[PDB]
């Protein structure tokens, strides 16, 4: 109870960019599965309190 | 034996 | 913590006796059977009783002070200490010198009225609750198995078995039957009255006389080739004794025995409504809810006037007429649950403490 | 004072004798099974590593690596029988 | 008990317009059920499934705020406000994670969701947002596989760590907690005595770090 | 009838475009009395309708319907041993909810089943009435009013058909219960067809267990009073002679193991058929074949009996089918708990091949640690992959820890009172903190303590505590001295065996001696310690800090805990002093129990027990003697006031504090002391060896039917303690309590059952060997915790 108290009023965090992962000479890095994949969505919204979630008028 | 009046599993 | 019940039992009420009853005599047996449900009741024939327990404890009795004649037991004793009951719940029967018993160890025993031993025992299918009926030589008894066995009356060979059709929930009692010009018919928790030829078992007919809910008919009735069956939370029925046509129906039940004089037919609901129907229509005559949910017995008609007990032990006498308490007597405290017996001039009955009373009127 | 520790594949030392150079994978696959590990580093070749250790008794550790070509074809064979 | 009167839709609608500004809302959400239960067809009850969601969200009765947005799915999928709901929905989802070693299946359901809500539609305002919880989201799980693989490098397992590395390597490549977890597959591959893989990690390690 | 248009009067919440599509009928059709029924007929079945009428005005055809009222709420009044939210899930797994409409029809229905419901939690004379209250806009609210009635009980277990043993002695093993006495906690007198099921093969067993292969069951039968108030069960068997084991055959797909089998097959030719050890084989074969990799080993057990000879030949068939590999194991369901606290008590490892053994191991491991209410497992498959698997284990979490209150009551310790609270999972961790106290006639004890049981993967403890402990000598039958001591433990433990336990650890305790009584064997241990106070009065203090190493041994085999009936419990404990502290001294205790039994139904037992005690100084100074060993109780010997073995105080001519006559003193100068002086009053010794022989036999005269819950014992019991360091020659009038040849016997019975009050044990001993001063008390009971 307490504790979704805290993420529900406004909490949010920023974590650590996503850098990829390099293939030296001579080998190749497994293939990925594009389960867990993040597109780009361009656009320059709000993030973190600056956004409004009040539903609006429809 | 160790609780014969309330274990109370709060 | 508390406690309630759905239904709320009726009062005591409040009567004037036309007759002041009183009690000719009491004996005491021991334990009687109890809290337990049984069908153990008393008997009468040549002017002495024939009464038990539950435990194993036989008592002949005389019919007019109380002075006992003979006693015995059947609990079997491992030496001075160990002593196991034999569970008697069959009633008493008593007929050609010899007095019939069932137990609730599947055992069936038939003394002599002399000395009280045993003249035979017989392991049977089940527990025997039931009357152990006697007709053509023969000793009816019916199980809680579902079993209808036909044992001999002076050797205690079973002659042949009939197996009725038994549910997973029932009631806690089965039918006695009923004997009528080479047939036996009798009911079982199934909701079905059943006819069966007495020489070997072949049954006649089987007819459903029903409306988790129950139906068992415990003892019918025959009166001038018909036959009056009454089920339990369900349809009191009059059928026809060589085919099974219902001739009539009535929604009403009961489990406690009736009885059946002249052209009226008195009956005791499950909610204890004593009622008078007629015998060609199932015409009601009038009824009396004066007792609802004391927890009465099967009546007896004494004297023109039917007697009814009670758990809480207050003995009633009711007319028959028109419906109304001639009497109320109180007689013990422990409480009556069984059938009363009226034979020979005499009102004898058991509570369940083992004390017999036998009743009269001053 | 631990329990047992198991790992890899099951080898029975009569399936191992049934493998000879020159078999698919689904041969393989039918005779010893499919293996728990792999090379994901491109090329393919199998390991079936056989590793157990009772309590506070050692270890024993069989490995048999099957080097494969680009057409599921069994090219070589390698079986350490124990680990130095 | 919260009790209400019968008062026409117009006043209490706007008495709940009046306690949500304010920061009260166990209060509006009672007038929100009384008017959906008195009106279950009103011109506006759509809206106020919209409200009631908003109000559960912020209110803590996460389960209850989930049983509307699939019911408001269900009923109006062509909603044009329906953005909004798979947002409340991943955000639901967010805060049931609410710790990296615990149950992640809340964080998967919110990727979901939140993978859904960025591809459908990424012109809304819902979705900047929405990567930026991706982002962690993939960092959570990435941090759950590894805490499961240091445990089965502690207790002697070295197959297991591989089989989950590969694994991470395979789903989660892109974060920090993979280039922290190649360390253990080399030791695994080592202690089984297969070096010719253990020489592929560190090649792998030595080229990024 | 051709129709130009439709037309609706009715509907509210139902649009209208759901009407067109569910409706044969459509605008621009021909129209008959045959579509207007079809029609009128699909809007029934709606179910949001109740009264529908498609009539035809001049041109169009006209809908009159009256929408079943949308249900706004409810409501209960009278479910008391019923809950309101589990109802409530069994109404609308009916069907019936919020937010739909009420079938103005289906009243009694809905009666009926909640009739019926509560037939079958038990009450059967239940009468439920549903009122129905309008509301505007076509709304409307549904109260039940529930008349629960009173529950029906057990009168009766009987069983028919059996001659070899008594019907209560085969009840006396059954879940289900007829009588329930006040001073004994057996069950409950409630009926369940799930304890019906268990009982049938309880008796099963029961029978098969001793040779009889033919048993059978006929048919069951339960039944009801006319009053339903009473339940009555009977159940007819037929159990046939008994069988011999001649012998065993196996014939499958071992996989070459047919050499590892028949040694797992062997039996004496000529014994006596048993259910147990057929499944015990069955249990160890697959044992074996999981060892050997196989996963689901089939195994089934066929018996050929023979009538002639009564010789049974077991027919085993074993299928050892293929081998399955574990890919993952996962756990949901964890929200507090972490991963790790789920996975170290699993003994499947990840990425090996599968045993289903070691999967059923893991659930119990984990329901053993009490964080979980429920905990199921799943083996799914991997798709692609016939030889993969994935293990599931699915928990759901409970309230960790508990507030602990308990009160008892005894001759030794007076009125005990005992409060704490715990918590077992701290943040999900593991770790197990409390705060604990204890409270009786002569001690207070507080603790607070902290332990993680897994500070190595192996599954190493590392434990925590501290402690205040006061202690009054006078109320405990000794001489008079007040002990107030704080101090802190660390230890370690170190399982091996799944039996033993070790444990080491060091600790730091903190003494404060005062009001003491001048006596004899205190001053030869405060002169050892460089004191010198003085005789004539009783003004003194004494403060010491010490550390201790701490080591134990611990070895349980027990079949059970409660009511044991085979094995040996065994336990030693040892203290010693390491440099630094003021006290140099070592402790030694040593603690045995065993079972016997001498029968094959464990009803006859033979116990025995021993405690053994040594301590000593070892830098010419002497044991603490509040560290002291005592003997006599209903612990060690029987028939005596407790902590009244052994020496006893030889006082000196001593001042009192406050002197008051009618009042007894211990030789003070006030009433004509001029030396020193005996005493009854007990001070313990540095040395204890103590033992009791006892026989346990069935309780005679209660009825079988639930003898099995009270124990009944005639022991005996022998004592003795000394000291070492008494010097007989200087003192040489008063006895001399160094001799260990002094045993104190006794004899007695003993009865030892539960109650709801708690535990109780009682014992009357009458003690035949006893010397000068040992105080008897032969009545002794410790009702309650202790």
């Amino acid at each position: 109870r307490y504790k979704r108290q805290v993420s529900g009023d406004e909490a949010y965090l920023e974590a650590a960019p996503l850098a990829e992962l390099h293939a030296p000479a001579g080998m190749i890095l497994p293939v990925t599965s594009g389960d867990y994949a993040i597109p780009v969505t361009n656009g320059s919204g709000a993030v973190g309190k600056a956004l409004d979630i009040r539903p609006p008028a429809q | 034996w160790n609780s014969n009046v309330h274990s109370y599993r709060f | 913590n508390s406690e309630e019940d759905v239904v709320k039992m009726s009062p005591l009420p409040t009567v004037e006796n036309q007759f002041t009853p009183t009690t000719a005599w009491s004996t005491s047996v021991g334990s009687g059977i109890g809290n337990f449900y049984s069908n153990l009741h008393p008997a009468l024939a040549d002017n002495v009783v024939y009464a038990a327990d539950r435990a194993g404890l036989v008592k002949a009795l005389n019919a007019d002070d109380g002075k006992e004649i003979w006693s015995v037991s059947l609990a079997e004793k491992d030496g001075w200490f160990s002593k196991e009951p034999a569970l008697l719940s069959g009633g008493v029967t008593v007929s050609g010198g010899h007095v019939y018993i069932g137990s609730e160890k599947a055992q069936v025993y038939a003394l002599n009225t002399s000395d009280g031993t045993v003249a035979w025992q017989t392991k049977v299918a089940g527990e025997a609750l039931s009357r152990p009926v006697v007709s053509d030589g023969l000793v009816l008894i019916h199980t809680s198995n579902g079993q209808l066995q036909a044992l001999n009356e002076a050797d205690g060979a079973v002659k042949w078995t009939v197996n009725l059709d038994m549910p997973s929930l029932s009631l806690r009692g089965e039918s006695a039957p009923t004997t009528a010009f080479g047939a036996a018919v009798v009911g079982g928790d199934n909701g079905r009255v059943s006819a069966v030829l007495m020489e070997q078992g072949q049954m006649i007919w089987q007819q459903r006389i029903s409306q988790r809910l129950s139906d068992v008919d415990t003892t019918p009735v025959v009166v001038n080739g018909v036959v009056f069956a009454l089920a339990y939370n369900g349809n009191l029925t009059a059928l026809d004794l060589r085919s099974g046509q219902i001739m009539w129906k009535r929604e009403l039940g009961s489990v406690n025995d009736f009885i059946v004089d002249g052209n009226r037919i008195y009956l005791v609901d499950q909610n204890d409504r004593v009622m008078a129907l007629t015998i060609d229509g199932g015409v009601t005559l009038w009824t009396q809810s004066d007792l609802l949910h004391r927890l009465l017995t099967s009546p007896v008609l004494y004297n023109g006037n039917l007697v009814v007990g009670d758990s809480e032990g207050y003995l009633h006498w009711i007319n028959v007429e028109d419906g109304r308490f001639v009497a109320q007597q109180k007689v013990d405290s422990s409480g009556f649950q069984t059938e009363p017996v009226a034979a020979d001039g005499k009102l004898l009955i058991q509570a369940k403490d083992g004390t017999v009373y036998s009743i009269t009127r001053w | 004072y631990r329990p047992d520790i198991n790992q890899g594949n099951y080898l029975t030392a009569n399936d191992v004798s049934k493998i000879r150079v020159g078999m698919t994978q689904q041969q393989v696959a039918y005779a010893l099974g499919t293996p728990l590990m792999s090379d994901p580093f491109g090329t393919n070749t199998w390991f079936y590593v056989f590793r157990q250790q009772p309590g506070h008794e050692g270890v024993t550790q069989q490995t048999l690596t099957l080097t494969f070509n680009s057409s599921g074809v069994l090219t070589n064979i390698d079986n350490k029988p124990a680990l130095s | 008990k919260e009790e209400v009167p019968d008062n026409p839709p117009n006043e209490i609608y706007a008495t709940a317009q009046q306690k949500l500004q304010d920061g009260n809302w166990r209060q509006a959400i009672t007038q929100l059920e009384a008017l959906d239960n008195r009106y279950p067809f009103g011109p506006y009850s759509q809206q106020v499934q919209l409200d009631l969601i908003y109000a559960y969200y912020k209110n803590a009765d996460l389960p209850l705020a989930q049983a509307a947005i699939d019911r408001f799915i269900r009923l109006n999928p062509t909603h044009p406000n329906i953005d909004y709901v798979m947002y409340m929905r991943g955000l639901t989802n967010m805060a049931l994670d609410d710790r990296s070693d615990r149950d992640p299946q809340h964080a998967r359901a919110a990727f979901s969701d939140f993978s859904k809500l960025v591809r459908g539609y990424p012109n809304s305002q819902y979705t900047t947002d929405a990567t930026k919880r991706l982002v962690f989201l993939k960092d959570r799980l990435a941090k759950y596989e590894y805490s499961v693989a240091e445990y089965y490098t502690e207790r002697g397992a070295w197959v297991a760590v591989v089989n989950r590395v590969e694994g991470m390597l395979r789903d989660y490549p892109d974060t920090q907690a993979t280039r922290d977890a190649l360390p253990l597959m080399e030791n695994a591959y080592r202690q089984m005595q297969m070096n010719a893989q253990a020489e592929k990690v560190a090649k792998i390690i030595a080229a990024n770090s | 009838f051709v129709v130009k248009d439709i037309h609706f009067e009715g509907l509210q919440r139902v649009a209208v475009g759901a009407a067109l599509l569910s409706m044969p009928v459509r605008t621009g059709d021909t129209v008959n009395d045959e579509d207007i029924s079809n029609t009128i007929r699909a809007l029934f079945a709606t179910g949001n309708f109740e009264d529908v009428r498609v009539l035809r005005d001049g041109d169009t055809l006209l809908v009159q319907v009256k929408e079943r009222p949308t249900i706004a709420s409810i409501t209960f009044s009278g479910n008391k041993s019923v809950k309101d939210d589990m109802l409530k899930q069994n109404l609308e797994a009916s069907g019936v909810r919020v937010g739909e409409s009420l079938d103005r029809t289906t009243i009694a229905d809905i009666e009926k089943g909640l009739e019926d419901f509560y037939y079958s939690v038990g009450k059967y004379s239940a009468s439920v009435k549903a009122v129905v209250t309008p509301l505007p806009r076509n709304r409307v609210d549904l109260k039940l009013v529930f008349q629960e009635g009173v529950s029906a009980e057990i009168q009766q277990i009987n069983i028919v058909g059996n001659h070899a043993f008594t019907t209560d002695e085969l009840i006396s093993h059954f879940q289900l219960r007829d009588e329930v006495p006040w001073w004994n906690v057996v069950g409950d007198r409630k009926y369940q067809k799930q304890k019906l099921a268990g009982d049938l093969e309880t008796l099963r067993s029961y029978y098969l267990d001793r040779g009889y292969a033919r048993f059978n069951i006929d048919s069951t039968q339960v039944s009801l009073t006319p009053d339903k108030k009473g339940i009555y069960v009977t159940v007819n068997i037929t159990e046939g002679d008994q069988y011999k084991l001649s012998g065993v055959e196996v014939s499958g797909n071992l996989a070459g193991h047919s050499a590892e089998i028949e040694q797992l097959t062997k039996i004496e030719p000529g014994e006596l058929y048993n259910g147990t050890k057929v499944t015990k084989m069955e249990d160890d074969i697959k044992k074996l074949l999981g060892r050997y990799g196989y996963a689901y080993p089939r195994v089934q057990s066929m018996p050929e009996i023979n009538d002639a000879d009564k010789t049974v030949k077991l027919r085993v068939n074993v299928d050892a089918g293929n081998r399955f590999y574990v890919r993952k194991i996962r756990f949901e369901g964890n929200d507090t708990s972490k991963d790790a606290v789920l996975r170290r008590e699993m003994r499947q490892m990840e990425g090996a091949w599968l045993g289903s053994d070691l999967v059923d191991q893991g659930k119990e491991r984990l329901n053993r640690l009490g964080f979980f209410e429920t905990v199921d497992t799943d083996t799914q498959r991997v798709p692609g992959s016939p030889d993969q698997v994935d293990v599931v284990y699915k928990v759901k979490e409970r309230n960790t820890g508990s507030f602990n209150f308990g009160i008892g009551y005894g001759t030794e310790s007076g009125v005990s009172f005992q409060a704490g609270v715990q918590q077992d999972n701290w943040l999900g961790t593991g770790y197990a903190v409390g705060i604990n106290g204890t409270k009786n006639d002569y001690q207070t004890y507080a603790e607070l303590s902290v332990t993680n049981p897994y500070f190595t993967v192996d599954g190493v403890s590392l434990g925590g505590r501290l402690f205040y402990n006061d202690f009054q000598a006078d109320d405990a039958d000794l001489s008079d001295y007040t002990n107030k001591s704080y101090g802190t433990d660390v230890t370690l433990g170190f399982p091996i065996n799944e039996y033993n336990s070790l444990r080491a650890g060091l600790g730091y305790v903190h003494n404060s001696l005062s009001n003491m009584q001048p006596q004899v064997a205190m001053w030869r241990y405060l002169y050892s310690m460089g004191e010198h106070p003085s005789t004539s009065d009783q003004d003194n203090s004494f403060k010491t800090d010490d550390f201790t190493f701490n080591y134990g041994w611990t070895y349980n085999k027990l079949d059970r805990g409660y009511f044991p009936t085979d094995g040996s419990r065994v336990n030693l404990t040892g203290k010693v002093t390491i440099p630094g502290s003021d006290n140099e001294y070592y402790k030694v205790t040593l603690d045995t129990a065993t079972y016997v039994p001498i029968d094959d139904d464990h009803k006859w037992v033979v116990l025995g027990r021993t405690r053994w005690g040594y301590g000593d100084g070892l830098g010419g100074k002497e044991m603490p003697f509040y560290e002291n060993f005592y003997a006599g109780g209903s612990s060690t010997v029987r028939g005596f006031q407790s902590n009244t073995i052994g020496p006893k105080a030889v006082y000196f001519p001593h001042q009192a504090s406050n002197y008051d006559p009618d009042y007894d003193y211990e030789c003070a100068t006030q009433d004509g002391a001029k030396d020193l002086c005996k005493s009854d009053d007990a001070v313990g010794g540095n040395a204890m060896a103590v033992a009791s022989l006892e026989f346990i036999t069935p309780t005679p005269f209660i009825s079988d039917k639930y003898a099995n819950s009270v124990r009944t014992s005639f022991f005996w019991d022998m004592g003795t303690v000394w000291d070492t360091n008494w010097d007989s020659s200087q003192y040489s009038g008063y006895p001399d309590y160094s001799d260990p040849s002094n045993i104190r016997m006794s004899a007695g019975i003993a009865l030892q059952w539960m109650s709801p009050l708690g535990p109780l044990v009682f014992s009357y001993a009458q003690p035949f060997k006893k010397y000068d001063g040992d105080k008897a008390e032969q009545f002794q009971f410790n009702i309650g915790k202790t």
